[PDB]
């Protein structure tokens, strides 16, 4: 009950988010 | 073949008895699906102090679309990109009432058939006793409101008066015989014929029974089958919390909250398809009410408390109502049991007392008590039967949140791919 | 889980192009069924000495009652002892006009529907070309005399001229452009769509096939394919028999004779059904009358002749007529081969001279130019133009006879077991 | 083609035919 309370990374796999540039 | 990363969180809830859908994911020909989840699952305050533990089931099935949309799927895979897009299934215009399928009935009220019918056949495969009627409804707007919320009924645990001989079992075979004589061979035949009818009325009532009966084997295909990949169990435990002030001194209520870990060892996924995973929260039904057969027979029979090997081997099985296992139990419900199983196994006890105390999960009324002379309806579990020890459902009766941690790897090309025209 | 010997004589004779079956076990589920088949196969007599051998291929399926006789069979093995029969289908009132499913048609004229809907689908599913029509037959009744006695036609060896891409492949895509302007995005998705087209066309026109493409798999019940057991070939040679007397001095017939094994290793039946093994005889395609595609262009191009790599990968399809391959080629009949195929295969030659002498199993004629301008008709072996070289089809144009040995283990009450009643 | 010509034995397996005693 860790993890469970803390939305996962996706840090797995590649780049899905491209927007513009870097984006906090 | 690269990593796809499907982890995420997931807060539910629901229904004692009722059968729920925790998180499904589609994928697709040619995919290996891991599934690793764990979290903590609790239950809405209760009355009075913890009495006992729940029993938590997991499940985890496969369903190729297939199965489904049938030879519809196989023409839409063909035609490829040319294909007639395949129908989606009508929903009651209510945000919830797709719940037992785990999602919200999205803006257009309608869902993918694949949810709908693939909640169907796990239900009808696994879930429901073999001789219950085949639950068939079209639509998830076919449902009723409890059902379409928080998915359907399943059996309570097994004992003595929810896990009969099937109804229509047989408690007599009759045979023709010429008004003043009787074939032997026939006899002889009568009875393997017999016999082969009992075989299937007991436990060979699915064909994939039947043919495993031969020593074969049939593919899920072959019955349209979900695919079981994981099953879970474990027992909901917790902690009372100490009443302090005044009037509370020497109080106290149960919080019940275990952790838990449901994983799913990589899969291959041999066609496009969903992967659903399901859950079922029960309490074993005890009940203040319920007494050893035995006690409750007015007249004692050297049948019945001899134990003769020679005739609990030879009899036929027994038509008893629940009248003659609980005190108010319903006598128009009958159930046919095998002989002497009274002796066979031994039935919770609650002191009377406990019989009106609010707070505990005990069946504090006969099964059936209020549905009626119908045995499937006195199986089932009627989650109602609890809203008695519960503080209030604000979150239903139960609840839980838990990571779903799944890593699949497949074809498919980068989102910069996508993106990027050359 | 002991043995059933059912080992057995077989003495059989065809056309050449059909398909014939020559032995069917009706097998249970649970058995583990081995087969060894030993025998000689023939060619009725040579009117010359020998030219060349025909090649042969056995087959062995395995197909389960199920996919013949659908959820009535599921039914069936269900209810048990209390099934209603399964329906039987009809033949022509003839002896042989159930030759194809390898029986002689019983004294009611109607053989059981897991003989004939076997047959077909073994048809459906291996033997007739993906674009070509189902066959779909509802009862031998159905079937017309050759067929019924001899089995289907099935493809003549590949060639360039029998192996041509389906008749309906796409020779140009097509895409709509706004007055002015074109959208080079959609042009690249355009393409992509193309690519999956075609790949259907091509190779992928069968919903297993698809999947497979995928990289996942499909089981034999997903699309009700015939399960192929063991395939075997060989080529059928023989000797030829000098004539001796005053007017037959220095004269040559063939006698083909051929001895061969057919082997099936111990395979486990999951489910009832049938164990059928099929023979297929047919003589490569060679033609006095077939010339080299350069042979016949009349323009040489460099396109055609260069072989210049730059355009063979990037070129459409060719549409071009049997008249192109042969003298007496109907230019009806259009086929569409790929770019510079005629120099990635060189075809067999015959000089003309042998075009008419009578005894050598040589397409003395352009293959389909008895059927007209259709192209299926032409890749279909027509077994008539062998009538030609063969002294006389007292036992049809091949025929042989050999030794299969079966051996089964399943659970089988002893016949004494049978007969005695206590 | 040595077996081709005799049809089998049926010897492995249990005995089948029961018709009142031997007969050769």
């Amino acid at each position: 009950m860790k993890k469970a309370r803390r939305s996962p990374s996706r840090r797995k796999g590649a780049r899905l988010w491209y927007v513009g540039g870097s984006q906090f | 073949r690269e990593i796809v990363d499907l982890s995420h969180l997931a807060f539910d809830c629901g229904m004692l008895g009722r059968l729920k859908t925790v998180s499904w994911t589609p994928v697709i020909a040619g995919d290996s699906f891991e599934l690793d989840a764990v979290g903590a699952l609790r239950l809405s305050p209760l009355r009075r102090g913890l009495a006992i533990d729940s029993k938590v089931d997991f499940f985890t099935f496969y369903i190729p679309h297939r199965h489904v949309y049938g030879d519809q799927w196989i023409q839409f895979m063909r035609d490829g990109v040319n294909a007639q897009p395949l129908p989606s299934v009508t929903c009651n215009r209510y945000p919830d009432h797709a719940g037992y399928v785990g999602t919200i009935v999205p803006a257009n009220n309608r869902i993918p058939k694949f949810l709908h019918q693939s909640y169907l056949n796990i239900y009808n495969n696994y879930f429901r006793a073999p001789w219950m009627p085949e639950r068939t409804e079209a639509n998830p707007s076919n449902l009723n409101e409890d059902d379409a919320r928080y998915g359907f009924r399943c059996c309570h645990l097994k004992n003595i008066w929810s896990a009969p001989l099937p109804p229509e079992t047989k408690l007599a075979e009759e045979m023709g015989i010429e008004s003043n004589s009787i074939d032997i061979m026939g006899l002889q035949a009568a009875y393997a014929q017999l016999h082969t009818e009992q075989e299937r009325t007991y436990f060979m009532q699915r064909y994939r029974d039947v043919i495993s009966s031969f020593g074969g084997s049939t593919s899920y295909d072959a019955d349209n089958r979900p695919l079981l990949v994981m099953h879970t169990d474990f027992w909901a435990s917790g902690y009372d919390v100490d009443g302090t002030d005044q009037s509370s001194l020497g109080q106290f209520s149960g919080r019940v909250q275990q952790t838990f870990k449901h994983s799913v060892p990589r899969f291959f996924v041999p066609e496009h398809g969903v992967m659903m995973t399901l859950a079922l929260i029960r309490f074993p039904p005890i009940s203040p009410l319920e007494h050893h057969y035995l006690a409750g027979k007015s007249q004692l029979t050297y049948t019945d408390l001899a134990g003769d090997p020679a005739l609990i081997g030879n009899l036929p099985p027994r038509e008893i109502s629940y009248r003659d296992l609980f005190r108010d139990g319903r006598s128009g419900i009958k159930i046919k049991v095998a002989e002497s199983i009274w002796y066979r196994t031994h039935p919770d006890y609650v002191n009377f007392k406990y019989h009106d105390l609010h707070g505990f999960p005990f069946l504090d009324d006969a099964p059936g008590t209020s549905t009626g002379d119908n045995l499937q309806e006195a199986i089932l579990v009627r989650h109602q039967d609890y809203d008695a020890c519960f503080q209030s459902q604000q979150l239903l009766q139960w609840n839980k949140q838990a990571r779903y941690n799944v890593s699949v790897y497949r074809h498919m090309p980068t989102v910069r791919d996508s993106i990027m025209t050359s």
